[PDB]
RNA sequence: GGGGCCUGACUGCGAGGCCUGCAAGCCGAGCAGGGGCGAAAGCCGGGCCUAGUGAACCGGUGGUCCCGUGUGGAAGGGCCA
RNA sequence: CUGGUGUUGGCUCUUGGUCGCGCCUGCGUAGGAUAGGUGGGAGCCUGUGAACCCCCGCCUCCGGGUGGGGGGGAGGCGCCGGUGAAAUACCACCCUGGCGCGGCUGGGGGCCUAACCCUCGGAUGGGGGGACAGCGCUUGGCGGGCAGUUUGACUGGGGCGG
RNA sequence: GCGUAGGGUUAGGCGGGACCUAAGGUGAAGCCGAAAGGCGUAGCCGAAGGGCAGCCGGUUAAUAUUCCGGCCCUUCCCGCA
RNA sequence: CGUAGGGAAACCGAGUCCGAACAGGGCGCAAACGAAAAGUCCGCGGCCGUGGACCCGAAACCGGGCGAGCUAGCCCUGGCCAGGGUGAAGCUGGGGUGAGACCCAGUGGAGGCCCGAACCGGUGGGGGAUGCAAACCCCUCGGAUGAGCUGGGGCUAGGAGUGAAAAGCUAACCGAGCCCGGAGAUAGCUGGUUCUCCCCGAAAUGACUUUAGGGUCAGCCUCAGGC
RNA sequence: GUGGUUCGUGGAGCCAUGGGGGAAUCUGGGCGGACCACCGCCUAAGGCUAAGUACUCCGGGUGACCGAUAGCGCACCAGUA
RNA sequence: AGCCGGUAGCGGGCGUGGAUCCCUGGAUGUCCGAAUGGGGGAACCCGGCCGGCGGGAACGCCGGUCACCGCGCUUUUUGCGCGGGGGGAACCUGGGGAACUGAAACAUCUCAGUACCCAGAGGAGAGGAAAGAGAAAUCGACUCCCUGAGUAGCGGCGAGCGAAAGGGGACCAGCCUAAACCGUCCGGCUUGUCCGGGCGGGGUCGUGGGGCCCUCGGACACCGAAUCCCCAGCCUAGCCGAA
RNA sequence: CGCGGGGUGGAGCAGCCUGGUAGCUCGUCGGGCUCAUAACCCGAAGGUCGUCGGUUCAAAUCCGGCCCCCGCAACCA
C-alpha cells in the first residue's frame, strides 16, 4: 500500500519531537523548560518477508513486529493454483 | 524459537527432538532449506501423536515377534529322513525345515536368517536360533525311517 | 579614649505616628517570656546619624503541629527559617 | 556524523568484567635460616611411602620457592630455648596479585552464505557485496542551507558619546 | 467594416482525420506515497517534421486544384487471365 | 445567591489567627417608633469585562488553488541571413638541400574576419509627456555564418522556478506573482462622529512605566447620598 | 518516543499508540491519580443497535423583518453584461 | 368551459362523445458529462462483434453488445453473477493541519484542533450495554439539554485555558459472535484417538458464565423483535362552504 | 554545592603499586682543565615530601574530614 504493514494495519503516525532545555525539578532543578515543539512522523519499522508458497515466490511488507505472522499463515496450504497473487487467499480471508 | 527437526544437525542434534535457535536461522536456513518446522500447537501435537503412533508399532513388533517366539519353544519337529547311519544322503536346509513347521504344525518362516550356513547333514540333534531383533531358539530331531 | 565582667546583631507582639499615588521605607514607648551589666535608679531587641541594595514567580536547604485523592502509609505539597 | 538496538544468521579465534569452589605468590642482620594479616596453637607428616638424589614444569629480592614421573625403604619437622614488632609444624577465615575450571558475560579479528543489496538477453537460478550497507525506533553531536524572533530609554532631531 | 432583411462557403487528388512517429504527455507490468497523489519499460496520444493520387482554362453580384470543360492519377471490394 | 466569620490547612466558631499566654494586635459579631429594611428577583439607566465592540484605513502573515499565450531557460521540429571585400590551411608547380625545414608563384575559399540591406538591437541627440504610444516618432549609431535570428510543438513557479548576474524576469508596479479564503488580521497612529435648550466646568503636574505623542495610581471637573 | 484528557514533565496515574522485550485463562486479568498492603469496582484485546441530537438545496407558515442606494449580488431573462 | 406557453398579430385548428390545465405512473429521451468499446483540445473523432437496411462485397446507416475494480461462485478468472465509480446547501466522522493575532516585544503558551486540504457515511453521522465511573457498601449503555462551574484544576502559576462525578430533564431496547465439547465436507498426510481450512450444531457471562460428564421430573404455558405482512393515519391534485 | 583527579628542594615532574632509597633535571657555591667561556667532570649545600587524627615494627608510600589550585560535566529564580 504506502509504508503500510500488510498483516498489522500499521501506519505511520504523527509525533513531535520536544527539546528541552533544562535540570530535571526533581532534581534540585528549577524546572525543565521547552525550546521547540515541531512535526515529526514515526515510520513502522517495514521489512520484506520473501516466503516460497506452493507455486511461486511471495513478497511481504511486514511491521517487524508481526514477522512470525506471515510463517504462520504459510502453515495453510491448500488450492495449489493460478499466480502469485495467492496472498489475496492467504491475506485476510485467513483470519477471515 | 522453537522448531522440530527432521535429520541430524551435530549438536542441534537428530530426527525430531525439539530444540530452539536463533531466529534468523530458523526463517532463513531452517525451513527454507526444508529441515525444520516452527513447534506450532498443531505441529507440537501432530508429532507427539506421531512418535506414540511409531513406538507403539514398535512396542508391537516386539510384541508379534515375542508372541511367536514364545510359542515356538514348546514343540519339537522330527525329520524322518532317508539317512542309514550318522550322515545324511540328502540334507536339511532352512527351505526344508520350513516346510517341516509348515504342515508338523502349521506355521511358517522367513526361512532366511536361521543360523544355518552350509545345511545340516549328519543325523543328530540340533537347536538353532531365529530372528527378529530379540529372537528365538528352536530345537529339532533328525531321524530315519523308510 | 581605656578597662571590667557580658552577647538584647533576643523570642512573642506593638499603642501611636513621620513619610507616602500604590508598593515600600522610617521612628517607637509599653506589656509577656527568658536574660545581660549595674549597689540600685535604670539601660540593652547592634554600631553618632543619614548610602552598603532587589517585589513577585521558579526552585534548594533545615525543621514543624497541617493537608496525603477508597483506607494505613508513601509520593508531593503547604507552614516557619 | 554517530552509540545502542530491530530487520540479523552460521563456524570459529580472542580477550575484558563479575562471582563461587580449588590452587596460590608476599622475604633488611634478625627464638635456627629467604614467615603476607591476626586467631587457633602440643604437635604433627609417612604407610603404600619419610630426607637425599634422577630429571621435568613454574616463579624468581636467583637466594630460594614449588608441583609432577621416579629412584625412594622411612624419619622429615615442632616449640621452650628470644641480641627481630610477629613467629615460622599445622587447619582455617581473609586481604594481595596470579593461574585454572565452571557459571554469567561485554570488546575485538577472521571465515562462511542463506537474509538484505547490486548484477546476469536466460532465473524455485548464476556471479559479486555481505550480516556490513540500507531502512525502523532511539542517544549525543556539527549545522545561516532554511525558519521564527530579539537587537532599551533619555537625548536642545537622530546617531556617536555620556 | 453601422441598423433591418435575403442570399452566399460544393473536394477520392488542396489541408487535417478512418497513416507514421518527435520532444512531451499518458500508462497495463511494476514501484512509492498519511489521503489527494507521485513515478514508470511496453503500449497508446501527440506535427509546420516522414508518407500520400491534380494540372491548365471557363463560369458567379459573392465559391471553385471544390461546380463545369478538357486531359491525368490513387486507393479499397468483386470478378476473370 | 443570602442567612458566619476567622484559618495555608487540621479545625474552631460569636469568634478565630499568630502566640507559653487569661499580653497584645489582625480580620470579624451588636433593633429605628406595627411601619420601614438585610437580602434577593424582574425592569430601566451609567460604566467595565469578553466578543470585529464607535466607524473607515495598512505595509505585511499564513492555507488551498490559478498562471511560462508576456518574459527567462532548455527540449523536439522546421525556416531565414541582398550584395560586395580580405584571402588561412591544403593541394600543385618551381627553387633549395645529402635528405630536409623553408622561400616563391598559381589554385583554393577558411574565419564568434571586413563594408553593408533584410532581420535582431537600442549609442548619442532632438521631439513627445492629460502623447500616435501606460516606452512611440525622426536623425545618428551597434551586430549582421554565429555564443546568429526565428515559426510551430513542448517542460520547469511562489521561499519555488529561470537567470552570460541586474535582486533581472516569472501576463503593463517582483528584496518574494496572482486569486479566493483565515478576515471585520493587527494599527499605543491619521481621519471622521449627525437634533435642541438649561446648570456646572477642567488639564497639559507628580509617581512608576523597553515609558516619553501610550498608559496605571494621585491631583484638578461633575453627579448622587450623608455630615 | 508521543497524542488525548483541566494536566505545559509535573508526585502524572487513566485511554490511545510508532520502537524494544514479551504472559497467563478464576487460585486468570485491567482499574480506584506515582509506588506497597488492605478493602473494593470491573471483565480488554471480535461486531451491530433504533429514539432523544445537527443542518437547511427544497415546501409551508408566522413577523414592534426591508421597501428598489434598502432587502440575497440579482423584485426586471444575473452569477448575466 | 374554455384552449392552442411568456405574447399580441398573421395563418390555421381543438373542446359537454368533458379540451387546455393540475396529480400519479408509464413511454420516447440526439450529443457531452463518473462517462464506462477506443481516442480526444467536454458536447467531437475512430472501431470489434451479432442482427438489420440500400443494388450492397468495398461505402454508409440503424438496433444491440464490449471500460476498469472489488467480491462470491466455480475447472488457473477461457465465463456468469451482484456490487463499486460520480454529485449533493449546510450538518457528520475520520485522516492531515496554518497563520495573522493575544501575550501591549517574543521563543513555551495563545489564536486552535479553528481556517483549510483529503477520504468516507448518510438522511442524519458519530457514540453506544462497562476491563465504566468514584466514595454514598453507591450509581448503572450511549447521545442531547439544564445545572454542577468559570468550581476542581491547568498555566513563561504570565496572557490565558478549563473539566468530571452528581442532580434535574428529552429519549429509552439491547443483541449476534470467536473459544471449549459434538457433527461434518473436502483436504494434506510422516492414515490418524492427528493436523487443518469451509459449513452446521453448541455458547456468549462478573453476584462470574459456559463446555463435558452425574443426579433432577421438566413443561411450551409464557416471552417475542430492530425482519417481513396487512391496516388506520399522513404526503403527492382537489371540494363544499352562511349572510 | 556535588564527582574525577592534584598541592615532593627556589620551578616542575617519579615515590599515590604489593607500608623497610626522597631522588632526577636546570639554576646558584668551592674546585680542576681551557687565554677564556658555555660546555664537561667533581663535591656540597635546599624537601615539615598539602593538613590533623589514627591502624600498626616503622610510613612521604593506606584512611577520614580538612585546604587551595587545577580538573568534571552540570547548573542558574
Ligand atoms: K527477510
Ligand atoms: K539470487
Ligand atoms: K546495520
Ligand atoms: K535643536
Ligand atoms: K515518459
Ligand atoms: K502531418
Ligand atoms: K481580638
Ligand atoms: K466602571
Ligand atoms: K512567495
Ligand atoms: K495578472
Ligand atoms: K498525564
Ligand atoms: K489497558
Ligand atoms: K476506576
Ligand atoms: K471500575
Ligand atoms: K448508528
Ligand atoms: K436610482
Ligand atoms: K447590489
Ligand atoms: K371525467
Ligand atoms: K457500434
Ligand atoms: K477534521
Ligand atoms: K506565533
Ligand atoms: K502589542
Ligand atoms: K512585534
Ligand atoms: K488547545
Ligand atoms: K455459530
Ligand atoms: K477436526
Ligand atoms: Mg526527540
Ligand atoms: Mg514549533
Ligand atoms: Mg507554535
Ligand atoms: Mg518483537
Ligand atoms: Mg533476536
Ligand atoms: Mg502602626
Ligand atoms: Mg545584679
Ligand atoms: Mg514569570
Ligand atoms: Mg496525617
Ligand atoms: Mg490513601
Ligand atoms: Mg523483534
Ligand atoms: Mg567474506
Ligand atoms: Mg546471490
Ligand atoms: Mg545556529
Ligand atoms: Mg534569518
Ligand atoms: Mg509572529
Ligand atoms: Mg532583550
Ligand atoms: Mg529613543
Ligand atoms: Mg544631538
Ligand atoms: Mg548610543
Ligand atoms: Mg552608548
Ligand atoms: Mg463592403
Ligand atoms: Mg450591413
Ligand atoms: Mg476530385
Ligand atoms: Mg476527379
Ligand atoms: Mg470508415
Ligand atoms: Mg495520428
Ligand atoms: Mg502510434
Ligand atoms: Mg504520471
Ligand atoms: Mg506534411
Ligand atoms: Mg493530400
Ligand atoms: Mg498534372
Ligand atoms: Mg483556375
Ligand atoms: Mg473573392
Ligand atoms: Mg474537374
Ligand atoms: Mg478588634
Ligand atoms: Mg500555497
Ligand atoms: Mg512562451
Ligand atoms: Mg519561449
Ligand atoms: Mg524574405
Ligand atoms: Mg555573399
Ligand atoms: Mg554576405
Ligand atoms: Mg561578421
Ligand atoms: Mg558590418
Ligand atoms: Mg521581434
Ligand atoms: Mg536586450
Ligand atoms: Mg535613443
Ligand atoms: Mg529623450
Ligand atoms: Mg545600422
Ligand atoms: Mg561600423
Ligand atoms: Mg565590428
Ligand atoms: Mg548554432
Ligand atoms: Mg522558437
Ligand atoms: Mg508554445
Ligand atoms: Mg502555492
Ligand atoms: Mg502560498
Ligand atoms: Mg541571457
Ligand atoms: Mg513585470
Ligand atoms: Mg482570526
Ligand atoms: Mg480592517
Ligand atoms: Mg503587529
Ligand atoms: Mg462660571
Ligand atoms: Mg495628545
Ligand atoms: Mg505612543
Ligand atoms: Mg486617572
Ligand atoms: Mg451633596
Ligand atoms: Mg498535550
Ligand atoms: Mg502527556
Ligand atoms: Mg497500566
Ligand atoms: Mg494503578
Ligand atoms: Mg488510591
Ligand atoms: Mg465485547
Ligand atoms: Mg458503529
Ligand atoms: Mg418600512
Ligand atoms: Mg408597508
Ligand atoms: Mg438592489
Ligand atoms: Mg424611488
Ligand atoms: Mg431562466
Ligand atoms: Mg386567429
Ligand atoms: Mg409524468
Ligand atoms: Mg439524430
Ligand atoms: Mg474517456
Ligand atoms: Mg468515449
Ligand atoms: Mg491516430
Ligand atoms: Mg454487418
Ligand atoms: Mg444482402
Ligand atoms: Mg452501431
Ligand atoms: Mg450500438
Ligand atoms: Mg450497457
Ligand atoms: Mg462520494
Ligand atoms: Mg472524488
Ligand atoms: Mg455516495
Ligand atoms: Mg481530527
Ligand atoms: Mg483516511
Ligand atoms: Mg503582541
Ligand atoms: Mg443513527
Ligand atoms: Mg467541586
Ligand atoms: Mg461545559
Ligand atoms: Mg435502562
Ligand atoms: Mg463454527
Ligand atoms: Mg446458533
Ligand atoms: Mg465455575
Ligand atoms: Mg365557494
Ligand atoms: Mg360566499
Amino acid at each position: 500500500m504506502s509504508k503500510v504493514c500488510e498483516i498489522s494495519g500499521k501506519r505511520p503516525i504523527v509525533a513531535n519531537s520536544i527539546q528541552r532545555r533544562g535540570k530535571a525539578k526533581r532534581e534540585g532543578g528549577v524546572g525543565k523548560k521547552t525550546t521547540g515543539i515541531s512535526k515529526r512522523r514515526q515510520y513502522p519499522n517495514l521489512q520484506k518477508v520473501r516466503v516460497r508458497v506452493a507455486g511461486q515466490e511471495i513478497t511481504f511488507r511486514v511491521a517487524a513486529s508481526h514477522i512470525p505472522k506471515v510463517y504462520e499463515l504459510v502453515e495453510r496450504a491448500k488450492g495449489l493454483k493460478l499466480e502469485g497473487l495467492s496472498p489475496k487467499e492467504i491475506k485476510k480471508e485467513l483470519l477471515k | 524459537m522453537k522448531v522440530i527437526l527432521l535429520e541430524p544437525l551435530e549438536n542441534l542434534g537428530d530426527v525430531g527432538q525439539v530444540v530452539d535457535v536463533k531466529p534468523g536461522y530458523a526463517r532463513n536456513y531452517l525451513l527454507p532449506r526444508g529441515l525444520a518446522v516452527l513447534a506450532t500447537e498443531s505441529n507440537l501435537k501432530a508429532l507427539e501423536a506421531r512418535i506414540r503412533a511409531q513406538a507403539k508399532r514398535l512396542a508391537e513388533r516386539k510384541a508379534e515377534a515375542e508372541r511367536l517366539k514364545e510359542i515356538l519353544e514348546n514343540l519339537t519337529l522330527t525329520i524322518p529322513v532317508r539317512a542309514g547311519e550318522t550322515k545324511i544322503y540328502g540334507s536339511v536346509t532352512a527351505k526344508d525345515i520350513a516346510e517341516a513347521l509348515s504342515r508338523q504344525h502349521g506355521v511358517t518362516i522367513d526361512p532366511k536368517r536361521l543360523a544355518l550356513e552350509k545345511p545340516i547333514k549328519e543325523l543328530g540333534e540340533y537347536v538353532l536360533t531365529y530372528k527378529p531383533h530379540p529372537e528365538v531358539p528352536i530345537q529339532l530331531k533328525v531321524s530315519v525311517v523308510a
